[PDB]
């Protein structure tokens, strides 16, 4: 596969100060690289979709640019609400892979999740609102504590495909029901390693651009 | 920029072009900047020149029954690359691969077809092959050459439609009318289907179904149509009443993969794509200029125990924000 | 189409450097291929052509220094480094004059 | 001078039909496209091989100066055969010209009858109205032995005589009319108004197609006119009562013009200018950089 | 008049 590594670790700074993060690719990949913002208990936030073009809402004075396998992301000025961790993502194949992240220093509700002993069964209700379930693609992204992100598995209704990782295939089902517009994930064996916060998160199913909306966390501890 | 470059199995003769996509306006067409690169060497015995075929195959299996070759080229141009203006990208091209690269510039005229296929190739597809040749008209072998696939696709105009309405009355006032009448790819399609019914007669059940004209001529003009949904209701209504219900219905791929004739947006490689998307005429100038016409209309009709409605609709993808990759984002 | 390469080092200053690179794969023909480096933050830069004949030309900055010698009988080209300057270094790529061969990695080297 | 020629018309059209419809019966060997408008051609090569295959036969009989050696053992199963293959090709021919008409001109088709389902039924069912109509010629022979040479021939002298003056009429005017007048009649309302009525001449393609569909029909119709014609004509003057004397002396040249079009048709209909290519039988897409 | 063509010259 393809992983996908930040150089630094730790970065640390002060307000009024230009930084910058480096993530190199594993392969050489497109400019089909994403960039996202976690806040400390809050969903990550899409900052650059195409590794060069800013996204709708995010300030200007975030900017990308590549260099054979050298993405990375400048921020001109730090401003108080700006420390976060930053991860770097590579959607140009199906095993998406988040990086390690970095430490500075429509809506989707998601129901369900549980203490469930191993072996055991549970169902995640992923009320959409606001998008069209034919018009978007729905993507299912773990995240254990403290850890960096992983993808679980995806469902695209216009083409009927539904993709599955390494890790949980066959274990893990995904379904999708148009009328009610929701997204439903069903866990059957779940092993130890499954502890981690599930996010429901949204991507235009046509001409993908990254996860524009995520959900809000319904860890579920085994 | 990171501009698309497509090398020969030769170990040269090269073509930049600075993205692959063309779209086509209601005045003009967006010209085929691109610059051919070769070396100094394997050149100057020789002249070089570009040719844009607008093949469009109609067949299967390239069969050659009494020399039938299921295909057709509706525009083909040929510029001599070799020297006797430019744009910026075009001089960017210049100064950084060097003194050695030649432009090459095409004009595609209005009233042309756009890049739509079919589902199983048939429909239509552009071609950008450059090849040396002093002669110019002397047979050049496939690993001598570039077969750069292009694609010509429309977008939906910002300024949109009126509503469609239909009063189709049978001795059964129906009207329906649609939402809006630009709708973009994989969106739902609201219909009203208020109706008044006043004789003795009593429908049985509302029939719904979108769709899909493929209005291809090559001799004779054809209307194949293909319901790409159906929506068949139990909805009736008795005399001196009426049924007015907003039904919705979203065209898709999933449950058409079966269905056949099915026309689809152009694909340069194997790789699946949505339904094509409605094609624009100039007003008055339309007629038959070949090629392959999609239009889009939905149908109400009611089964009496029949008053039939055409709402015509344009199905577009908007404008790109940056480039369209023309492929499976998350492929394999 | 491994393109694999070698011949990096540091260098104070009027070194030769020797650099190697091999072709694998499809045959060498009698096509040309040049050697382009890419400086720190810039791009890449063409620098010789080794044509199937003899005919060598070098850049602007660069005429009168280096030396192109192709051995395409065992599909190696190497380049030969005299009176270096301190705005020569670079990472240094292999690849055909059309640049019709994907960009492997490339040697570093660094003057002082 | 007649003989001559028409035996070195039979010989030539062994020669180079065997051959010519056995490549063509295996389709490239192993290919074999099943496909509708494939196995039109596949199902008109194995009933030229049968014709041909039979054809040894008729060899003898015209070099032999009429010595037919057996009787109800050969040729009562020959003419059988003669005619099924002989009728099958022609519908053959036919049934591809109406085909290709319909889905050149292009309307719906495939909901009507194109599909292999649709396909293998017709073929059965042409297949069937072809032995039907052979059926007759197999039943009704009797062998004369005249001057040390058995003639196989028709046989309404023998049976019941109780038959009017029509005896032969209608069977020879049904093949005449079915067979010959509907197929030529059909190609000629096809081709010569898609081709010679000059409609939508911007797209009549002047390339391979518009002279091999006037080869197909002259072929065609120079080696299917002297048979039938010549039928209908030593019929009608026999019956009118005038014996004939010995005038034609070159009727089997029409049965040799025959074999050189059923030799012509596989070779002529399949191989082609993209067959050719079979008989004697890239990369991807990058990017670069630019400056800003 | 009596098997002058014979009824004959194929099947």
């Amino acid at each position: 596969d393809i992983q996908m590594t930040q150089s630094p670790s730790s970065l640390s700074a002060s307000v009024g100060d230009r930084v910058t993060i480096t993530c190199r690719a594993s392969q050489s990949v497109s400019s089909a690289v994403a960039w996202y913002q976690q806040k400390p208990g809050k969903a990550p936030k899409l900052l650059i979709y195409s590794a060069s073009s800013l996204y709708s809402g995010v300030p200007s004075r975030f900017s990308g640019s590549r260099s054979g396998t050298d993405f990375t992301l400048t921020i001109s000025s730090l401003q108080p609400e700006d420390f976060a961790t930053y991860y770097c993502q590579q959607y140009k194949y199906v095993p998406v892979t988040f990086g390690q992240g970095t430490k500075v220093e429509v809506q989707l509700v998601e129901s369900g999740g549980g203490l469930v002993q191993p072996g055991g069964s549970l169902r995640l209700s992923c009320a959409a609102s606001g998008f069209n379930v034919y018009s978007s693609s729905i993507h299912w992204v773990r995240q254990a504590p403290g850890k960096g992100l992983e993808w679980v598995a995806s469902i695209s209704s216009y083409y009927g495909y539904t993709y599955y990782a390494d890790s949980v295939k066959g274990r893990f089902t995904i379904s999708a029901d148009t009328s009610k517009n929701t997204a439903y994930l069903q866990m059957n064996s779940l092993r130890a390693e499954d502890t981690a916060v599930y996010y429901c998160a949204r991507s235009r199913q046509f001409w993908y651009s990254g996860l524009d909306y995520w959900g809000q966390g319904t860890l579920v501890t085994v | 920029t990171r501009v698309f470059k497509k090398a020969s199995p030769n170990g040269k003769l090269t073509v930049y072009l600075g993205k692959r996509d063309f779209v086509d306006h209601i005045d003009l067409v967006d010209p085929v900047d691109g610059v051919v690169l070769v070396d100094p060497e394997y050149l100057k015995e020789r002249r070089v020149y570009v040719t844009l075929t607008a093949a469009f195959r109609y067949g299967r299996e390239d069969l050659d029954v009494l020399g039938l070759t299921f295909r057709k080229d509706l525009f083909v141009a040929n510029v001599q690359s070799f020297p006797p203006p430019l744009t910026r990208l075009q001089e960017r091209l210049i100064k950084k691969l060097g003194e050695h690269a030649y432009p090459f510039t095409f004009e595609i005229p209005p009233n042309l077809p756009s890049s739509v296929t079919l589902q199983p190739a048939i429909g239509v597809d552009y071609e950008v092959k450059a090849f040396v040749a002093e002669n110019l008209e002397e047979k050049i072998h496939k690993r001598n050459s570039v077969r750069l696939v292009i694609e010509k696709v429309q977008y939906a105009p910002e300024r949109p439609g009126p509503q469609p309405t239909a009063e189709t009355t049978r001795q059964l006032h129906l009207e329906a009318s649609l939402d809006k009448e630009i709708y973009y790819h994989g969106e739902p399609i609201s219909v009203n289907v208020h109706v008044t019914n006043n004789t003795n007669k009593t429908v049985k059940k509302i029939k719904i179904s979108v769709r899909q004209y493929a209005d291809i001529v090559l001799f004779n003009t054809a209307q194949y149509k293909v319901p790409v949904a159906m929506e068949e209701a139990d909805d009736t209504v008795a005399p001196s009443s009426t049924f007015s219900k907003v039904y919705t219905l979203t065209p898709f791929l999933a449950n058409n993969r079966e269905k056949r004739g099915l026309a689809l947006d152009g694909k340069l490689k194997h790789e699946d794509t949505n339904l094509a998307s409605s094609t624009l005429l100039r007003e008055g100038a339309n007629r038959e200029i070949l090629g392959i016409i999609v239009s889009y209309k939905v149908k109400v009709k009611l089964v009496v125990s029949d008053v039939a409605v055409e709402l015509p609709f344009t199905l577009m993808h908007p404008k790109p924000k940056e480039e369209p990759p023309h492929r499976e984002v998350p492929e394999n | 189409v491994q393109l694999q390469e070698s011949g990096g080092g540091l260098v104070q200053a009027g070194g030769s450097l020797r650099l190697s690179c091999v072709v694998s794969g499809f045959f060498f023909d009698t096509v040309t291929m040049a050697w382009y480096r890419r400086a720190p933050g810039k791009h890449r830069e063409l620098v010789a052509s080794a044509t199937a004949g003899g005919t060598t030309t070098y850049a602007d900055s660069v005429k009168d220094r280096f030396t192109i010698s192709r051995d395409n009988a065992k599909n190696t080209v190497y380049l030969q480094m005299n009176s270096l300057k301190p705005e020569d270094t670079a990472v240094y790529y292999c690849n055909t004059f059309v640049r019709s061969l994907s960009w492997g990695q490339g040697t570093q080297v660094t003057v002082s | 001078v007649v003989h001559w020629v028409s035996l070195v018309l039979y010989c030539l059209a062994f020669v180079l039909g065997i051959p010519g419809n056995a490549i063509v019966i295996w389709f490239t060997g192993f290919k074999w496209k099943k496909t509708v408008t494939t196995l039109w051609f596949l199902n008109l090569a194995i009933a030229d091989f049968i014709f041909l295959l039979f054809l040894p036969l008729y060899i003898s009989y015209v070099a032999m100066n009429f010595h037919w050696p057996f009787g109800i053992w050969l040729c009562k199963a020959n003419s059988f055969t003669a005619q099924l293959n002989m009728f099958a090709s022609v519908f053959f021919l036919t049934v591809i010209s109406l085909d290709h008409y319909i889905h050149l001109i292009h309307p719906v088709l495939s909901h009507r009858h194109r599909t292999l389902k649709n396909s293998l039924i017709v073929i059965i069912f042409i297949w069937l109205l072809a032995s039907l109509i052979g059926g007759p010629a197999l039943y009704f022979r009797d062998t004369v032995e005249f001057n040390n040479h058995t003639l196989c021939y028709n046989n309404f002298q023998k049976h019941d005589p109780d038959l009017t003056l029509i005896r032969h009429h209608v069977l020879t005017w049904v093949k005449f009319i079915i067979g010959y007048l509907f197929p030529l009649l059909t190609m000629s309302i096809c081709y010569l108004c898609l081709i010679f009525k000059v409609k939508k001449r911007s797209i009549l393609i002047s390339s391979r197609h518009f002279w091999t569909i006037l080869v197909v029909v002259v072929a065609f119709v120079v080696c299917w006119t002297p048979y039938h014609l010549f039928s209908i004509w030593e019929l009608t003057i026999h019956h009118n009562s005038y014996s004939h004397h010995v005038m034609q002396a070159g009727i089997p040249l029409s049965t040799g013009l025959a074999f050189l079009n059923s030799c012509l048709n596989p070779i002529l209909y399949v191989l082609i200018s993209k067959k050719f290519q079979a008989r004697f039988r890239s990369c991807t897409t990058a990017s670069s950089s630019l400056a800003k | 008049s009596f098997y002058f063509p014979g009824q004959f010259a194929f099947s």
